[PDB]
RNA sequence: AGGAAACUCUGGUGGAGGCUCGUAGCGGUUCUGACGUGCAAAUCGAUCGUCGAAUUUGGGUAUAGGGGCGAAAGACUAAUC
RNA sequence: GAAAGGUUCCACGUCAACAGCAGUUGGACGUGGGUUAGUCGAUCCUAAGAGAUGGGGAAGCUCCGUUUCAAAGGCCUGAUUUUAUGCAGGCCACCAUCGAAAGGGAAUCCGGUUAAGAUUCCGGAACCUGGAUAUGGAUUCUUCACGGUAACGUAACUGAAUGUGGAGACGUCGGCGCGAGCCCUGGGAGGAGUUAUCUUUUCUUCUUAACAGCUUAUCACCCCGGAAUUGGUUUAUCCGGAGAUGGGGUCUUAUGGCUGGAAGAGGCCAGCACCUUUGCUGGCUCCGGUGCGCUUGUGACGGCCCGUGAAAAUCCACAGGAAGGAAUAGUUUUCAUGCCAGGUCGUACUGAUAACCGCAGCAGGUCUCCAAGGUGAACAGCCUCUAGUUGAUAGAAUAAUGUAGAUAAGGGAAGUCGGCAAAAUAGAUCCGUAACUUCGGGAUAAGGAUUGGCUCUAAGGGUCGGGUACGAUCAACUUAGAACUGGUACGGACAAGGGGAAUCUGACUGUCUAAUUAAAACAUAGCAUUGCGAUGGUCAGAAAGUGAUGUUGACGCAAUGUGA
């Protein structure tokens, strides 16, 4: 909703900051097992349940 | 002219509910939305706000009567004896 | 031009009309404007004195 | 089988009376010094209309004895009684209509209403429209007054209770008839969640005694015993008797 | 045939959010959200409506001077000058019927 | 926001140690038909209110700017 | 209002005094 | 207007009703139509019931499993009774 | 816009996957940007209700109860000027808290502005609260104002404790009045369109916010006066010796008018210009009219109820008279001006045939505000203006069978379980209308006629006019009639009842088996019966110093049956 409150906007917040891609440089790293953001979140897939 | 022969004010209600109720009705609601001379002011200003509460237009007086009349032939009974003891009572 | 035609008084007809006549114009309005008329004609004649008011009266009551 | 309607009124959830739009309770004033002594003397200031209760209610201002201030209670307005009135209510008060002396001081005939069973309790009986007690005779010695009861029970009270002298306003009620279960629902909707009522042999086994069979009947006896338990009393609780009531009760 | 929205975020028709069409100086129309009305003070005992005295809200009653909340009078905005009229009379009368009560209760038994 | 109908309460308003600015705003008007004259609007800005004195008179007009205080803000416009 | 506005008026006197008293 | 009176009659005014025709709305009669590996784990179209209230409905709040709630169908209680 | 979602909003780059075809596009992918408040909300108040504490239960998790078997606290003045804040005093008895982004509630509007924000930013103009305070004004030697017969008036014009009153604060429907906006329309000043012909023509601009000053009103009230020959008066019939009509006044300022705000803004045009930031310079923005119009607000009324249609916070007023008070001086900050501050959180976007829920970019579902013109009774159906889309895999052919929509000679239910389905009827005006009836209805009973266009006629109004009968002027759509006319057509599309005679059944309106049964079932009013006078009846709870009915009291509560 528009008028929502802090800790529900923190937690959107949190989520926007955490829907990104890996950073390419981490594959270059010696044993390296992770190839991409295996917890990825969009909004049209899945929601937050918040 | 004269519209209705012998409903009256029941004929709000139609052919519905049947005619011995319908004259039950007739009787009452013809009390309870009549006018009443005001004991105080002396005029037929006196209306029933709801059942139990007659008030005069005019003076603004409210009385505590019956539900569908001012005053019930009990409570005028009840004040004749009521004055009756009460003149017994010195004597 | 339809209004002007209208107001000049065509396309009137039973064949025009789909509504009541009370619908196109209540006969309560109709009796308003009537009785306006008369309660405004007896007060200007009473106040030019034309007729006095025991007569106002009853033409009052009878209108 | 379930917990039949009658056993789930008791929990009172949806079953509590409806009590928004009510002026409050109908008490007498309280028997402090001047009620039992002398007199005292207020003021009808309002004749109103409580909801989900047929006899309209009237608010006496008194004054506080003892502070600087009004008191404001709140009386079942007797037939009779009127704005701008002075209600005088005490021991030496007059007998009038709407005076509250209590029950020693009146004489035999006297039509009282909102009557005390015990000094105190500030008006318990005869508080319904158009209902009243009658005062059938004293007894000095072991101070009671015998009263006859709307029911036409004879009770033994005693002579320091209180009644506001008149009958209950608000009579001839019930003689009208409904005509709608638009007006019974209206009615209702201000009391209490008691309305409509399904008939228990239009249910099924498990939600009433009378439940179930081919044919809509009862089965058993419809008179249950005063002695049976919750769940059990579906219908006529302890009768005497049944049927229509043909000559006198010999009350 | 414009048409206008609520300027709030209340999108329903309840009493605190009436509306009224105004035409600004830009030429639009616009939706202008008004105060519920004010109701007149009445009379204490009579119940009437109190002339000389301002119909607020009560709040803007703190803001206004003296002046337009009473009247000159003993009771000024808070009673009807009839009911201030007949509740001097009553007190004077009743106070002489007082007095005459006093000395008749007074001589009867004095005498006797 | 309010309107001054007499000169000198506008004099004494210009002199209130807290008015900073004027503002001469001119219009031309019409009285009647015939007759296009120039009306000008002193407009004083007060630290709550804007008040404003309305001159249909030319020499009135240029007279009460000559008696203006010199320490004034004056916009002219 | 009217109680703050009370004690602001009485605050209001008692510093006016205590000011004047010097 | 009539009548001796009781009162009757005529023309208006008024705008009552769990009245009525019929929208929005609410519901869901019939075609036992469409669809029936559907648009849809109940929909679509037409035909219908009702439409000022015993109306419809949002939010808040209360009642919890042998319990609740039920204008009562063993109905509903998160596609579950 | 609310709930919900949460960055989907906007920009740049981009097409491997998704957009059940495609894709250069996207609510997709990658990278960034974006949500600005003293005045809008939350916050505060209390509603249904939830729920600690004191206590009492319970082995116990915990239960009851919310003012109760409680020693339940804080408020103003000061006095003191080791001084802090005790002691001097005085008042007060509610008795936690939570609970509404739709209830209550202090205060903000206009113009402009961004890729994306705005009642929040910029400019201008205001207002409220809280706090400081000085000047002016007012008042006083008759200390705490004057005037008016009065209703009452004003720039102000002490007022503690305590008490009282008012506002907050209230249903629904009907019609009537008034206002706002919109619609319609005349003249004029501009611009645009059509122009074979016609059209002083068609379209479009002509606007004025919050706030402030003056004024403005139905109702109500005051003074004079004394009314039957009863008068006044509403659409609706109520009022008057408890003082009418009438004459003169008083008041509420919803609302409206003038002015300020404010034309400087905005809008419509013209001309001059130039890589350009791009402007700059001129004009005009005026005066009206109408109404059973639509929407909305409000007022005075009236109807309805065994229904009479929230509470608190909050603010003000009054009664009272505590205390303090002037004369060489004061006393006042509900009058004016002047100074300072106004925190925290939200603010973007969608709100749905793609942003929510249904496994999804699902014909389903999901609360609400604004609502142009014509036809027409009508926010019906049909067409159009502003605004918005032109989205749903497409192309070519036109077999059968389908689905949807139709039409059929003669017959007219022979079809079929059954007139299922379809057809017929339909609007409005006039005429006419039976049995039966609870006298209210039945009833649009049944059953007939008419309906277009054009040219006329008649009737139905307002406002002004008269020493101490009428005339002038302006403007309505309502009804009725008459010719004439036409391939006898005309509610010409749309829209829109089939009817009657009976029987069974339920009185009716209403309700239910969400997702196979809407019914004769349920309910209902009415009727009847039963229990109960409070140490009580019915019911709840493991228990309780526990509860529901009950803020109740036999015209009541509780339990049943029958169903006008
Ligand atoms: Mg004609
Ligand atoms: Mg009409
Ligand atoms: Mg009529
Ligand atoms: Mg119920
Ligand atoms: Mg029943
Ligand atoms: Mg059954
Ligand atoms: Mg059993
Ligand atoms: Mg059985
Ligand atoms: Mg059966
Ligand atoms: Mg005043
Ligand atoms: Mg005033
Ligand atoms: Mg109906
Ligand atoms: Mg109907
Ligand atoms: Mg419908
Ligand atoms: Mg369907
Ligand atoms: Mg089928
Ligand atoms: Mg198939
Ligand atoms: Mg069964
Ligand atoms: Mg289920
Ligand atoms: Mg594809
Ligand atoms: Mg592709
Ligand atoms: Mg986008
Ligand atoms: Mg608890
Ligand atoms: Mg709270
Ligand atoms: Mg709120
Ligand atoms: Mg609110
Ligand atoms: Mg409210
Ligand atoms: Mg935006
Ligand atoms: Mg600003
Ligand atoms: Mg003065
Ligand atoms: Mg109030
Ligand atoms: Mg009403
Ligand atoms: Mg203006
Ligand atoms: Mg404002
Ligand atoms: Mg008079
Ligand atoms: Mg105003
Ligand atoms: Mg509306
Ligand atoms: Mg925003
Ligand atoms: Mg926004
Ligand atoms: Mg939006
Ligand atoms: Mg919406
Ligand atoms: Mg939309
Ligand atoms: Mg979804
Ligand atoms: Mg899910
Ligand atoms: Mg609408
Ligand atoms: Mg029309
Ligand atoms: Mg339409
Ligand atoms: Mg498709
Ligand atoms: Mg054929
Ligand atoms: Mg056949
Ligand atoms: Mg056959
Ligand atoms: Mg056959
Ligand atoms: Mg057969
Ligand atoms: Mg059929
Ligand atoms: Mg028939
Ligand atoms: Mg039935
Ligand atoms: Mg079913
Ligand atoms: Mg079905
Ligand atoms: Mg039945
Ligand atoms: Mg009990
Ligand atoms: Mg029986
Ligand atoms: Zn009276
Ligand atoms: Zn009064």
């Amino acid at each position: 909703a528009a008028q929502k409150s802090f800790r529900i906007k923190q937690k959107m917040a949190k989520a926007k900051k955490q829907n990104r891609p890996l950073p390419q440089w981490i594959r270059l790293r010696t044993n390296n097992t992770i190839r991409y953001n295996a917890k990825r979140r969009n909004w049209r897939r899945t929601k937050m349940n918040i | 002219a004269k519209r209705t022969k012998k409903v009256g004010i029941t004929g709000k209600y139609g052919v519905r509910y049947g005619s011995s109720l319908r004259r039950q009705v007739k009787k009452l609601e013809i009390q309870q939305h009549a006018r009443y001379d005001c004991s105080f002011c002396g005029k037929k200003t006196v209306k029933r706000g709801a059942a139990g509460i007659w008030t005069c237009s005019c003076c603004k007086k409210t009385v505590a009567g019956g539900a569908y009349t001012v005053s019930t032939a009990a409570a005028a009974t009840v004040r004749s004896t009521i004055r009756r003891l009460r003149e017994m009572v010195e004597a | 031009a339809h209004a002007q035609s209208k107001r000049e008084g065509r396309h009137s007809g039973y064949g025009k009309r789909k509504g009541t006549r009370e619908a196109r114009l209540p006969s309560q309005v109709v009796w308003i404007r009537r009785l306006r008329v008369l309660r405004r004609l007896l007060a200007k004649y009473r106040d030019a004195g034309k007729i006095d008011k025991h007569l106002y009266h009853v033409l009052y009551k009878e209108s | 089988g379930r917990v039949i309607r009658n056993q789930r009124k008791g929990a009172g959830s949806i079953f509590t009376s409806h009590t928004r739009l009510r002026q409050g309770a109908a008490k007498l004033r309280t028997l402090d010094y001047a009620e039992r002594h002398g007199y005292i003397r207020g003021i009808v200031k309002q004749i109103v209309h409580d909801s989900g209760r047929g006899a309209p209610l009237a608010k006496v201002v008194f004054r506080d004895p003892y502070k600087y201030r009004l008191r404001e209670e709140i009386f079942i307005a007797n037939e009779g009684v009127h704005t701008g009135q002075f209600i005088y209510a005490g021991k030496k008060a007059s007998l009038n209509v709407g005076n509250v002396l209590p029950l020693g001081s009146v004489p035999e005939g006297t039509i009282v209403s909102n009557v005390e069973e015990k000094p105190g309790d500030r008006g318990a009986l005869a508080r319904a429209s158009g209902n009243y007690v009658i005062i059938i005779g004293h007894n000095p010695d072991e101070n009671k007054t015998r009263v006859r009861l709307p029911s036409g029970a004879k009770k033994v009270i005693s002579s320091d209770a209180r009644g506001v002298i008149g009958v209950i306003a608000g009579g001839g009620r019930v003689d009208k008839p409904l005509l709608k279960a638009g007006r019974a629902f209206h009615k209702y909707r201000l009391k209490r969640n008691s309305w409509p009522k399904t008939r228990g042999v239009a249910m099924n086994p498990v939600d009433h005694p009378h439940g179930g069979g081919n044919h809509q009947h009862i089965g058993k006896a419809s008179t249950i015993s005063r002695g049976a338990v919750s769940g059990q009393k579906a219908g006529l609780i302890a009768a005497r008797r049944t049927g229509l009531l043909r000559g006198s009760q010999k009350t | 045939a414009q048409r206008v929205t609520f300027r709030r975020r209340n999108p329903y028709n309840t009493r605190s959010n009436k509306i009224k069409v105004v035409k600004t100086p830009g030429g639009i129309l616009r939706a202008q959200h008004v105060k519920k009305l004010a109701t007149r003070p009445k009379c204490g005992d009579c119940g009437s409506a109190l002339q000389g005295i301002s119909t607020l809200r009560p709040r803007q009653y703190a803001t206004v001077s003296k002046t337009h909340k009473t009247v000159s009078r003993a009771y000024g905005g808070s009673r009807c000058a009839n009911c201030v009229k007949e509740r001097i009379i009553r007190a004077f009368l009743i106070e002489e019927q007082k007095i005459v009560k006093k000395v008749v209760k007074e001589q009867t038994e004095a005498a006797k | 926001a309010r309107e001054i109908t007499d000169i000198k309460q506008f004099l004494e308003l210009t002199r209130r140690a807290d008015v900073k600015t004027a503002t001469v705003k001119i219009n031309k008007k019409l009285n009647k038909a015939g007759k296009p004259f120039r009306q000008t609007k002193f407009k004083v800005r007060g630290s709550s209110s804007l008040y404003t004195l309305v001159i249909n008179d030319a020499g009135k007009a240029k007279k009460l700017i000559q008696s203006l205080p010199p320490t004034l803000k004056v916009n002219r416009l | 209002m009217r109680a703050k506005w009370r004690k602001k008026r009485t605050r209001r006197l008692k510093r006016k005094r205590r000011k004047v008293r010097a």
